[PDB]
């Protein structure tokens, strides 16, 4: 898994509430805040110093929120942490509407 | 100053039963919501009880919770408050539900209603 | 509350209206102030005192 | 909760789903009965808002 979520909004800044959907190794995190989305959002993941497993370092998706309006949690979807096999069997499809 | 007129008044036998109904019509309780409240001697205000449109549960005041009862009728278009197991401490002026400002709703707070005009003087003793 | 020293709890403000549509909560991180603000009442315990 | 010991916070909170029946307060709970202005108290358990 590489795509860990999606960003929805109109101005993509702190000037309007924007839905934020992200995923991690524990739970699916959904929140609604006036996030100041960066120009190139992503999740900072680096190999652990000793555990040798992927570890998160920085959540480079936004800089500030300045407001909270909603928060929700859900069980993780299919997990695939370490790349294996020569196939893309982990297919995921999503549909969004408002 | 003028005082509100309510059914009852005078000396009331201890442990008896009495009815409390408003007599004035200029500012009826229905406009501000049916309810009743009494002013204890001094400058203390308290709430007794009220009847809700559901008729399944009645808002009871912790001071007189489970003591007072209210009768209901389909066409009478009036609310009568009935007291049970009266005590000497019940001696206090009774007022009709009126608000100094426009409002409508149901509540169970002591400061829900208040007015300058005095209420009917009710004295209870053994 | 009746005891002195509780005045810190008092803090008045205005509504957080936002957007052109009236009666909408803060949605675009607007600018808001604090302190005494206009209100209506008698010359007693009120916002302006 | 005693966190909102002021008037400026307002707690800025929203509810997503509230399906708590009014009669549940009688299950050995010590919560004061709800009082509603403009609508009877049981309307919370009856209709939607
Ligand atoms: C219950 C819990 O620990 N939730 C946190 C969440 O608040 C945080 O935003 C996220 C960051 O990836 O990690 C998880």
């Amino acid at each position: 898994n590489i795509i860990r979520g999606w960003i929805f909004g109109t101005t993509l800044d702190s000037k309007t509430q924007s839905l934020l959907i992200v995923n991690n190794a524990t739970n699916v995190v959904i929140k609604v805040c006036e996030f100041q989305f960066c120009n190139d959002p992503f999740l900072g993941v680096y190999y652990h110093k000793n555990n040798k497993s992927w570890m998160e370092s920085e959540f480079r998706v936004y800089s500030s929120a300045n407001n909270c309006t909603f928060e929700y949690v859900s069980q993780p979807f299919l997990m695939d942490l370490e790349g294996k096999q020569g196939n893309f069997k982990n297919l995921r499809e999503f549909v969004f509407k408002n | 100053q003028v005082q509100l007129v309510e059914s009852g008044g005078g000396l009331v036998q201890a442990g008896g039963s009495l009815r409390l109904s408003c007599a004035v019509s200029g500012r009826t309780i229905s406009t501000f919501g049916m309810g009743w409240f009494r002013q204890a001697p001094g400058k203390e205000r308290e709430f007794v009880a009220t009847i809700t449109r559901d008729e399944d549960m009645l808002l009871y005041a912790d001071s007189v919770k489970g003591r007072f009862t209210i009768s209901r009728d389909t066409a009478k278009n009036m609310v009568f408050l009935q007291m049970n197991s009266l005590k000497i401490e019940d001696t206090a002026l009774y007022y009709c539900a009126v608000r100094r400002d426009s409002s409508w709703g149901y509540s169970r707070q002591s400061t829900e209603y208040d007015y300058w005009g005095q209420g009917t003087q009710v004295t209870v003793s053994s | 509350d009746s005891k002195v020293g509780g005045n810190y709890n008092y803090l008045y403000r205005l509504f957080r209206k936002s957007n052109l549509k009236p009666f909408e909560r803060d949605i675009s991180t607007e600018i808001y102030q604090a302190g005494s603000t206009p209100c209506n009442g008698v010359e007693g315990f009120n916002c302006y005192f | 909760a005693t966190r909102f010991a002021s008037v400026y916070a307002w707690n800025r909170k929203r509810i997503s789903n509230c399906v708590a029946d009014y009669s549940v307060l009688y299950n050995s709970a010590s919560f004061s009965t709800f009082k509603c202005y403009g609508v009877s108290p049981t309307k919370l358990n009856d209709l939607c808002f």
